[PDB]
């Protein structure tokens, strides 16, 4: 659903 | 070194009152300057950075104000949580330095202090020494001057004060004056005082004992 | 940037796009010969008209003698219809640096949480006489996309204050952090007003084109 | 969140070399810097130095040639180092945060709570306790604690029954040992009648003095 933008 | 100077020690104050607190620079910072609030239990927060630019969580009753060499803070509608000493820093050149902070306490009547001497007792005459103990209770505001005379004239060696802060209760102030002494020179002089000179009234407040009586 | 704050370092991957000797708009350094900037930034085609300044506080470089960088364009790749993109290749690579560094893309796709405090850098309009040249930020939050439309997957929300980019910061990051990586989220792109308070601006999502990205850097070689 | 935590020892002696860490949570030392400040006793703030996001160390100048300051990302700490140490660098040292890369100034925005750090070379000391007694409607008495070692020193009076007409003041140091003092306000019908006496714990010497305030035999 909600995706991270950190790596 | 950037010399900053802030010339309001303390500054008494009630709620819901305008307040301002400055600070000048030794040479123009360029509005690199920052504002810092120290609560009593020596906790520190960030208010202010650049001149006027307001941190993220600081409620909106604080603004700033300054350029070149003269920069201040202002709260208005004070509040009791605001009673704490604030600090001003440049971060023109290394190395940073700050003021030397102002002390917001909170307004009272003026109160006339409650002054209390002791001699020294048995228990420390026999040990070697001597202490005087002259106690000064519940006065505002914090101003206050303390000298004691040994027999009309002045010592001022070995004399050892301190402070209480604000009065959670009542608001007002107060402090301990020691007078500390060998016992040998404590039985060459008989009377021994401590005056207490105050805004509340002209003629200083006397407590004495003759080492006879 | 109109109402922000200089700089008390200068920014590392950070690049003055430099139009006919004059700064035109800004632009962040992400590999060592890959700038990402905005369409609106190229109002010619010849290559020789424009350089890529590295490594710098002040626009015109009076500061940062000992760390500039000037790197001329070697193409133009030009982003998708509707993106406002351009990644820009340089002939000769940077050398990268303390005063030099590129900046970390985000995941494809990723939806930041609002709230989130990010910046905009640039050397661009600052409403005030006497611009000291230096580089200048300001601080935004993530914002619901509804507080802007007043939107596509192609773009974000972020808002302050009456602070924001403005013209000579176009092409420039939009920079946030999460789990302390910081990225380039945003591009700032020409919105509707300048640093209007309560009037959010409009930046191209740089996570919605994140993937095209790679698409050129594994394709469009460099000498 | 951001988080700081202070963490080296609290007594430590003239000439030798204060060790502290600063242990950061929630940003990346990388992206950020960290400053140090101390506040001697009784004074305000000073600004010790800072290692910056880029390893670059800047110090405060009366400190410099004895000072020092270091880093490791991985463990997520700042080392502080003080040379040759001065009684007069006892002082609260607090840690604190930049804005970094992300917000670019170098105000501290993020601060410690700190840890007291102190500087002396005397020997644990128990605490003398004197009773003070008078030599109208209200009588003040009080108790003075003379010439201890460490801080701290808890008061009571009656076992805390006594609770309101109390003031204990700071501690101050006399040469290298501390001297407090307290006193206590009850109505004149209380005393001598009833007992009054002061409660003193000096945990660093498990002392525990209880001393009864009694009128003078002139």
């Amino acid at each position: 659903p909600v995706i991270s933008c950190a790596k | 070194d950037i010399q900053m100077t802030q010339t309001t020690s303390s500054l008494s104050a009630s709620l819901g009152d305008r307040v301002t607190f400055s600070c000048r620079a030794s040479q123009d910072i360029s509005n690199y300057l920052n504002w810092y609030q120290q609560k009593p239990d020596g906790t520190v927060k960030l208010l202010i950075f650049y001149t006027s630019r307001l941190h993220s969580g600081v409620p909106s009753r604080f603004s700033g104000s300054g350029s070149g060499t003269d920069y201040s803070l202002t709260i208005a509608n004070l509040e009791q949580e605001d009673f704490a000493t604030y600090f001003c820093q440049q971060d023109s050149k290394h190395p940073f330095t700050f003021g030397s902070g102002t002390k917001l306490e909170i307004k009272r009547a003026d109160a006339a202090p409650t002054v209390s001497i002791f001699p020294p007792s048995s228990e420390q005459l026999t040990s070697g020494g001597a202490s005087v103990v002259c106690f000064l209770n519940n006065f505002y505001p914090k101003d206050i001057n303390v000298k004691w005379k040994i027999d009309g004239s002045e010592r001022q060696n070995g004399v050892l004060n301190s402070w209480t802060d604000q009065d959670s209760k009542d608001s007002t102030y107060s402090m301990s004056s020691t007078l500390t002494l060998t016992k040998d020179e404590y039985e060459r002089h008989n009377s021994y005082t401590c005056e207490a000179t105050h805004k509340t009234s002209t003629s200083p407040i006397v407590k004495s004992f003759n080492r006879n009586e | 940037v109109v109402n922000g704050i200089p700089t008390r370092t200068n920014i590392g991957w950070m690049v003055s796009l430099r139009y006919r000797n004059k700064h035109i708009c800004g632009g962040s350094l992400i590999k060592e010969s890959w700038v990402l900037t905005a369409r609106q930034c190229f109002p010619s085609r010849d290559l020789k008209d424009y350089e890529a300044w590295l490594g710098i506080h002040d626009v015109h470089g009076r500061g940062d003698e000992k760390s500039k960088q000037v790197l001329q364009v070697s193409q133009l790749v030009y982003g998708p219809e509707g993106s406002d993109l351009v990644l820009m290749k340089l002939a000769r690579p940077a050398v990268l640096d303390d005063f030099v560094s590129t900046i970390d893309l985000p995941n494809y796709g990723c939806t930041i949480p609002e709230k989130t405090s990010c910046s905009v850098y640039g050397w661009g309009y600052t409403g005030l006489i006497n611009y000291d040249g230096l580089l200048r930020v300001a601080h935004l939050y993530i914002m619901g996309n509804e507080k802007c439309s007043q939107l596509q997957e192609s773009e974000i929300c972020a808002g302050a204050i009456g602070s924001g980019p403005c013209e000579g910061d176009y092409g420039g990051p939009l920079v946030c952090e999460q789990h302390k990586m910081r990225m380039v989220l945003g591009v700032i792109v020409p919105g509707r007003g300048c640093a209007i308070p309560n009037r959010p601006g409009i930046f191209v999502r740089v996570a919605y084109y994140a993937k095209w990205i790679h698409k050129i850097i594994l394709t469009y070689k460099v000498p | 969140q951001v988080q700081l935590k202070e963490s080296g020892p609290d007594l430590v002696q003239p000439s030798q070399t204060l060790s502290l860490t600063c242990t950061v949570s929630g940003f990346s030392l990388t992206g950020y810097g960290v400053h140090w400040v101390r506040q001697p006793p009784g004074k305000g703030l000073e600004w010790v130095g800072t290692l910056g996001w880029n390893d670059k160390k800047y110090y405060n100048s009366a400190l410099k040639s004895r000072l020092s300051i270091s880093r490791d990302t991985s463990k997520n700490q700042v080392f502080l180092k003080l040379s040759s140490l001065e009684t007069e660098d006892t002082a609260m040292y607090y840690c604190t945060r930049d804005g970094g890369l992300l917000f670019a100034y170098y105000a501290m925005d993020y601060w410690g709570q700190g840890t007291s750090v102190t500087v002396s070379s005397a020997k644990t000391t128990p605490p003398s306790v004197y009773p003070l007694a008078p030599g109208n409607s209200m009588v003040t008495l009080g108790c003075l604690v003379k010439g201890y070692f460490p801080e701290p020193v808890t008061v009571t009076w009656n076992s805390g029954s006594l609770s309101s007409g109390v003031h204990t003041f700071p501690a101050v140091l006399q040469s290298d040992l501390y001297t407090l003092s307290s006193s206590v306000t009850v109505p004149s019908s209380t005393w001598p009648s009833e007992t009054v006496t002061c409660n003193v714990a000096h945990p660093a010497s498990s002392t525990k003095v209880d001393k009864k305030i009694v009128p003078r035999d002139c």
